[PDB]
RNA sequence: UAUCUGGUUGAUCCUGCCAGUAGUCAUAUGCUUGUCUCAAAGAUUAAGCCAUGCAUGUCUAAGUAUAAGCAAUUUAUACAGUGAAACUGCGAAUGGCUCAUUAAAUCAGUUAUCGUUUAUUUGAUAGUUCCUUUACUACAUGGAUAUCUGUGGUAAUUCUAGAGCUAAUACAUGCUUAAAAUCUCGACCCUUUGGAAGAGAUGUAUUUAUUAGAUAAAAAAUCAAUGUCUUCGGACUCCUUGAUGAUUCAUAAUAACUUUUCGAAUCGCAUGGCCUUGUGCUGGCGAUGGUUCAUUCAAAUUUCUGCCCUAUCAACUUUCGAUGGUAGGAUAGUGGCCUACCAUGGUUUCAACGGGUAACGGGGAAUAAGGGUUCGAUUCCGGAGAGGGAGCCUGAGAAACGGCUACCA
RNA sequence: CGGUAAUUCCAGCUCCAGUAGCGUAUAUUAAAGUUGUUGCAGUUAAAAAGCUCGUAGUUGAACUUUGGGUCUGGUUGUCCG
RNA sequence: AGGACUUUUACUUUGAAAAAAUUAGAGUGUUCAAAGCAGGCGAAAGCUCGAAUAUAUUAGCAUGGAAUAAUGGAAUAGGACG
RNA sequence: ACCCACUCGGCACCUUACGAGAAAUCAAAGUCUUUGGGUUCUGGGGGGAGUAUGGUCGCAAGGCUGAAACUUAAAGGAAUUG
RNA sequence: GCCCGUCGCUAGUACCGAUUGAAUGGCUUAGUGAGGCCUCAGGAUUUGCUUAGAGAAGGGGGCAACUCCAUCUCAGAGCGAAGAAUCUGGUCAAACUUGGUCAUUUAGAGGAACUAAAAGUCGUAACAAGGUUUCCGUAGGUGAACCUGCGGAAGGAUCAUUA
């Protein structure tokens, strides 16, 4: 679901006021900008050495991680740029001291940074508002599989 | 008038917000600036907790800076030629932020002739100590020559003229002009 | 509301104000100032209340109009003023000096402090930062901007004001086996030593006191404030230290000590 | 507007309204001590009932608890103070036994009663 | 504050309801009514309509005094006293009332603003306004303007047109004023290690580009570039860096930019010291201002969870924004908040969407073995509204209504 | 109850209950184990879909270190100082 | 106090929090009480104790526990260590 | 193919209360005030009424879903004596 | 003994209902759209700089470039600066007209009912073997309860034929 081009759409696509010289000789790939989100949150190495640019980019991007880390299970990840998480819970009851299972279902923006499909587990972090209903930028993709990570059989 | 409350939209499921705590003032939105070239003309507008805001329609010159040297020059706006939004300012020649322009380009071109002196388009001995020093690094790519033989610069506006009033931006260099042209040679 | 508010309904006011809730409609909004309002205490509530000196509002503005109250060594003739926690108000006549320090209950005790050590205050850093030009300065609890501060003060330190010249005197850094004192909570008055200070990476510090009756308890980094090293606090602490007997313990107090 | 000061209840009227012998109990009991309603008799059961719902619930709690220990012995004191639990019984159990008369007791009709300076009841009153 | 009783039958045991019983900061009403304390009170239907009268104006020794107002006496050649009026400044956005709209809406608990504005209060905060400085008001720059004096108009309204003076912390301008250091440009020389007479700019504010804003730990060789000292082997040994969990943060630096913001032409009291003994030089305590950064009162948004009945409401939303992407516009600021072009998405049997609420949410009230049921228009906190609707000036703060504009009634 | 002896209607006498309060109306709570999660019933009193499959929902067999010995700290009831 | 890996929960103990008023409840002769947060004691010559506590059963934060209930490891070894 | 003994599963049956019910009776209608193995559907006095309306299925017949206004002190279950 | 239905009378409740009704409110197609705000213009008037030539009479403090002067004063003309009415395009959009739609009230000829009142009428279905056992589903019929046909069920009037 990501473009081989870094850059696809009419605008340009740059890391805003970090600027690479062309006049020097040293050619390097780029100069790319990155950050680590703190909490202990590894940035992935994707990110590290990717291409992608994401402006809503926790580890390279404006956007900065702050306030609740919620963790849920991927329930939709087939709309660009963004996930949707099926946050699942036990509301209790009390004039029957029982519990009652509900979910709730919050939008994110996953970067490309993470590969992430239907099922996965997933630790995101609070920001910014994003869009009118994406608060949350995907932080981990504990799961990547889950039940996957072994799927051929030969002896 | 125009508000940017978020009561109006619809809920994330979809359902019709009914009306509710008509639209305040500390949710207010103006008019586009929607500005033009020439005849600088700037109207101040008094914004919430004054902090004078600089509509800039009709603006013609601005400051302009190169990041291979790092230098800036006030210069004039000749016209836009690309808009990354819509192709309608462009036609309407509407200028706006992240629109691309051309540049009279003089002030960088004599600034370069007292800087370097290579003579583009075809003294005391501090001068050429200095560019003996110098020593031909003004290594300067190839493109932007090719239009400093044409005269009109290509840049890139970064200033936000409905808001500061300025027309601030830097020049396409690099790899950034190559992506442009491109487009541009899309449009031609 | 469109705007500030400036009425505070008797039963909106704190409880540590802790007014009659008959007798009146309104309680003393305190204005802008060093404190925040839900933690400061209007002059007028502690001279008509806590000291009875006067007896009501026209009674305090003469009292505030004519100078003789000063806060930190400045007048402050303003009837609501937030002279806050740790302040100082000297009143020429009768010489005599408070410090507001929180009474084990929880509240602003009237605090008849000497006038030797009543020429400086003590103050909580909660900002170091670096001003236009690049000067450093810290900022207080108290909003005072204290500039050219000493170099390894940090934040959540103490420091001794002069409260005279206004500049930095001494300091007590932050660090384990330091006594304490709480602003805050359910601890209101307590007094103690960090035993330990969990980090809690993300936010909202909390931090271990133990008191010298060896009872512990902890409370919220934002809320606690080092008074000094054990067994010598840097200020005058007032009577009974902040143990927090318990009821039981009061009680026993009131039958022990009791002659009429 | 002004912070309210609380009004409340200090009686009960019972549930069965014409019970034959709790009316003449409560007769008996007026006519012993001059009480001038019936009223009064529902105010002293509904403090024994108080006092009752108080001692009660700090017996439900442990023993050797500071709950059960300050408010106990806080309404021991308090009984005793009055005069309606003698001091012989200072345990938190017998103030269970507590009944309707003891309160009635320590009126100041029946102590000025008792005391002779007024030789009825009435006269008391 | 764990209780039952009368009624189906000729008679009985049940299921069952009706009735009885006790409440009710639940009202209404009937009949009575002596005292003290205390107190609700046009919420239910009509957020229906309103005569009349009040409900917000404000002056300190310290902004402006020539009222031809008062005091004219012990303080009075500009002025001092008191003081109408008016200009200026500030509040009028607080308070008070009502619950009509509103069912993830408000609100409650709990977060966030490294996503923003903030009069005031409190603490700090600036030499450069000179621009070629060998000719300027800085011992003080200009014009209006209310109040007032007089002429009117209208039937009338807090309706004001014309004329004549007049002021400011009102409106406009504008001066000093140091040094230092850093950048840039050179009248020359003397053969390199090139190194130097000298000239202009640099406060802050705004806008845009770029750089620094470091940091896990011991040694090298080499090539180039080429810097200091050389006791001419070569050594380079010394490099300064704040905060958070995180940043493009704080801050600093370069280049520039601006129809060029601020950087005291303002008041009161006391009027001391130096003698350069003159109106000379300096000089205290305050009051108002004033840029920026904090702090406080806040304001806006904002994360998770929580709402009454209903399926005789099962699919809802998107051409007109519905979900997301990007860029721009607007915003104080994030944000489909709006626009342009794309993607076709988002919610739902864990009840979405629709409908009803004689629904404002809550703290709480009644009731009471325990579990609960009902109520919460109203003394506190929030929200909304001023006949219904929209629109807006002033300000820090209003979509204000005891502020205006228009439509409807 | 009232159909010529009305303990029930209209009155007089006596008495009863609350008492400066009492009576009515609607609403509501306990009574209501007549909303039942604690805690209701379904053979005939009202009430087991005609039967079976079946998504969601609810629920779901057993099993993965149990023992011991010592030292030692508080709290008790111990015997008494 | 730093890199390093963290199976994740549900559950439960403790604490910080859940504004005051209200409910509970301590002290206190408003003449008693509803109440109120007062008051008390000197020799009468200024000296004083107060304005206690608990609960809120949901959501969030921290914390100790590991029975009960659920999920995950190593089966193609692409498993664990040196 | 019978006979004897045992066992699993099924339609059933006799006796009994030591259990349950208002009883008739039930070996489940027991293990229920000493109240909790999992789970689905249904009922809240009688009548109006399984009526009207609104859906939905059906060619039609009719099926599924399905009240209220109002009225009533009973309707009803089992058993006992006539 | 008890009771069933049709028809007959009275009061109430509710429904359907042609009238292609009526009102209110909600949205809404289409067409108008006040007023504010922004913008394009516009330019009454107010002004400042200028030498733009006069009378002013030392209209400088020396018959004269006054040894001109913040000089009397308009034709100047330019350059500004502020700037009202008016006005171009939007924008927020109230509201109007026109139909459409839905929801609630709202009448309404007439029709089909249901209750309560029990001393009307015609029968006597059910409760006993109710004198044809009863009841259920379905279909037909008929003054009326009801009858009949086909399958059931005992809540039957049999728990029973190894006679
Ligand atoms: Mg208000
Ligand atoms: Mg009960
Ligand atoms: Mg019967
Ligand atoms: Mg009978
Ligand atoms: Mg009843
Ligand atoms: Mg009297
Ligand atoms: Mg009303
Ligand atoms: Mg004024
Ligand atoms: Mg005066
Ligand atoms: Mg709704
Ligand atoms: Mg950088
Ligand atoms: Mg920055
Ligand atoms: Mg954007
Ligand atoms: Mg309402
Ligand atoms: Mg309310
Ligand atoms: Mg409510
Ligand atoms: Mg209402
Ligand atoms: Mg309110
Ligand atoms: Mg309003
Ligand atoms: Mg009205
Ligand atoms: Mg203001
Ligand atoms: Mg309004
Ligand atoms: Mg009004
Ligand atoms: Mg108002
Ligand atoms: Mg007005
Ligand atoms: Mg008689
Ligand atoms: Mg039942
Ligand atoms: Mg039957
Ligand atoms: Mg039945
Ligand atoms: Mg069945
Ligand atoms: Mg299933
Ligand atoms: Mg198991
Ligand atoms: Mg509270
Ligand atoms: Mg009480
Ligand atoms: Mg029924
Ligand atoms: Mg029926
Ligand atoms: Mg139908
Ligand atoms: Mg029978
Ligand atoms: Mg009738
Ligand atoms: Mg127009
Ligand atoms: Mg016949
Ligand atoms: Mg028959
Ligand atoms: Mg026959
Ligand atoms: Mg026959
Ligand atoms: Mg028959």
């Amino acid at each position: 679901s990501t473009e081989l081009t870094v850059q696809s759409e009419r605008a340009f696509q740059k890391q805003p006021h970090i600027f690479t010289n062309p006049k020097a000789k040293a050619n390097r790939k780029t100069k790319r900008w990155y950050k680590n989100v703190g909490l202990g949150f590894k940035t992935p190495k994707t990110a590290i050495e990717g291409s992608y640019i994401d402006k809503k980019c926790p580890f390279t991007g404006l956007v900065s991680i702050r306030g609740k880390i919620l963790t849920g299970t991927v329930v939709s990840t087939r709309m660009h740029r963004t996930i949707v998480i099926r946050r699942d819970y036990l509301h209790y009851v009390p004039k029957y001291n029982r519990y009652e299972k509900r979910h709730k279902n919050v939008p994110a923006h996953v970067s490309p940074a993470f590969r992430v499909q239907v099922g996965d587990i997933v630790t995101v972090g609070q920001c910014r508002p994003i869009s009118k209903t994406v608060r949350f930028n995907v932080l981990k993709v504990a799961s990547a599989t889950g039940k996957a990570n072994k799927q051929f059989a030969k002896f | 008038g125009i508000s940017r409350d978020s009561r109006h939209k619809r809920a994330a499921t979809g359902a019709k917000r009914a009306q509710f705590r008509k639209k305040r003032k500390f949710e207010l939105g103006r008019q586009a600036a929607n500005t033009k070239i020439g005849t600088k003309r700037i109207h101040p507008v008094r914004t919430r907790g004054g902090n004078q805001k600089f509509r800039a329609l009709r603006i013609e010159t601005g400051n302009f800076s190169w990041a291979s040297e790092g230098v800036a020059r006030k210069t004039r706006i000749t016209g836009v030629v690309y808009h990354p939004s819509n192709n309608e300012l462009v036609r309407t020649n509407t200028l706006t932020k992240a629109a691309i322009v051309q540049i009279d380009a003089t002030p960088f071109r004599q600034w370069y002739e007292s800087h370097y002196g290579q003579s583009l388009g075809k003294t005391s001995k501090n001068t050429e100590r200095k560019w003996a020093a110098r020593a031909a690094e003004a290594k300067i790519e190839h493109a932007v020559d090719s239009q400093f033989g044409a005269g009109r610069l290509y840049a890139a506006i970064s200033s936000r003229p409905g808001q500061s009033g300025r027309c601030d931006g830097y020049i396409l260099e690099g790899e950034e002009l190559a992506f442009y042209l491109r487009r541009l040679t899309a449009k031609k | 509301a469109r705007g500030p508010k400036k009425h505070l309904k008797r039963l909106a006011a704190p409880h540590h104000w802790m007014l009659d809730k008959l007798s009146g409609c309104y309680a003393p909004r305190p204005s802008a100032g060093p404190h925040k309002l839900r933690e400061s205490l209007p002059l007028i509530v502690f001279l008509r209340n806590r000291l009875k000196y006067a007896l009501n509002g026209r009674e305090v503005k003469a009292i505030l109009m004519q100078r003789h109250v000063k806060v930190d060594g400045k007048v402050r003739t303003d009837t609501t003023f937030p002279a806050g926690f740790m302040d100082v108000i000297t009143l020429e006549a009768t010489n005599e000096n408070f410090r507001l320090v929180y009474d084990v209950k929880g509240r602003f005790a009237v605090h008849r402090i000497t006038d030797e050590e009543a020429s400086y205050k003590l103050a909580k850093v909660k900002k170091v930062q670096l001003g236009k030009k690049g000067i450093p300065y810290v900022v207080t609890h108290d909003g005072r901007t204290i500039r050219y501060p000493d170099p390894n003060i940090k934040v959540n330190d103490t420091v001794k004001v002069d409260l005279a010249t206004g500049t930095i005197t001494d300091f007590i850094k932050f660090d384990t086996g330091k006594l304490v004192y709480v602003t805050g909570g359910r601890n209101l008055g307590r007094v103690g030593t960090i035993v330990h200070r969990e980090r809690h990476e993300g936010g909202f510090d909390l931090v271990h006191i133990k008191d010298s009756l060896e009872n512990t308890f902890v409370t919220r980094l934002n809320n606690v404030f080092v008074i000094g090293e054990p067994g010598r606090p840097w200020i005058s602490l007032p009577k009974g230290k902040g143990i927090k007997l318990t009821i039981s313990e009061e009680r026993d107090r009131r039958r022990a000590q009791h002659g009429l | 507007p002004r912070a309210p000061r609380t009004y409340s209840k200090t009686y009960s009227t019972p549930k069965r309204p014409y019970e034959s012998a709790r009316l003449d109990a409560e007769l008996k009991l007026a006519g012993e001590y001059g009480l001038k309603n019936k009223r009064e008799i529902y105010r002293i059961s509904f403090q024994l009932s108080k006092i009752r719902r108080a001692a009660r619930d700090l017996l439900t709690r442990d023993e050797k608890d500071p709950k059960r220990l300050f408010e106990g012995n806080a309404l021991i004191r308090r009984l005793v103070r009055i005069g309606v639990l003698s001091e012989d019984k200072k345990k938190l159990d017998y103030v269970l036994a507590l009944k309707v008369e003891d309160f009635l007791e320590r009126r100041l009709q029946t102590q000025v009663y008792k005391l002779g300076l007024a030789k009825s009841v009435h006269h008391a009153r």
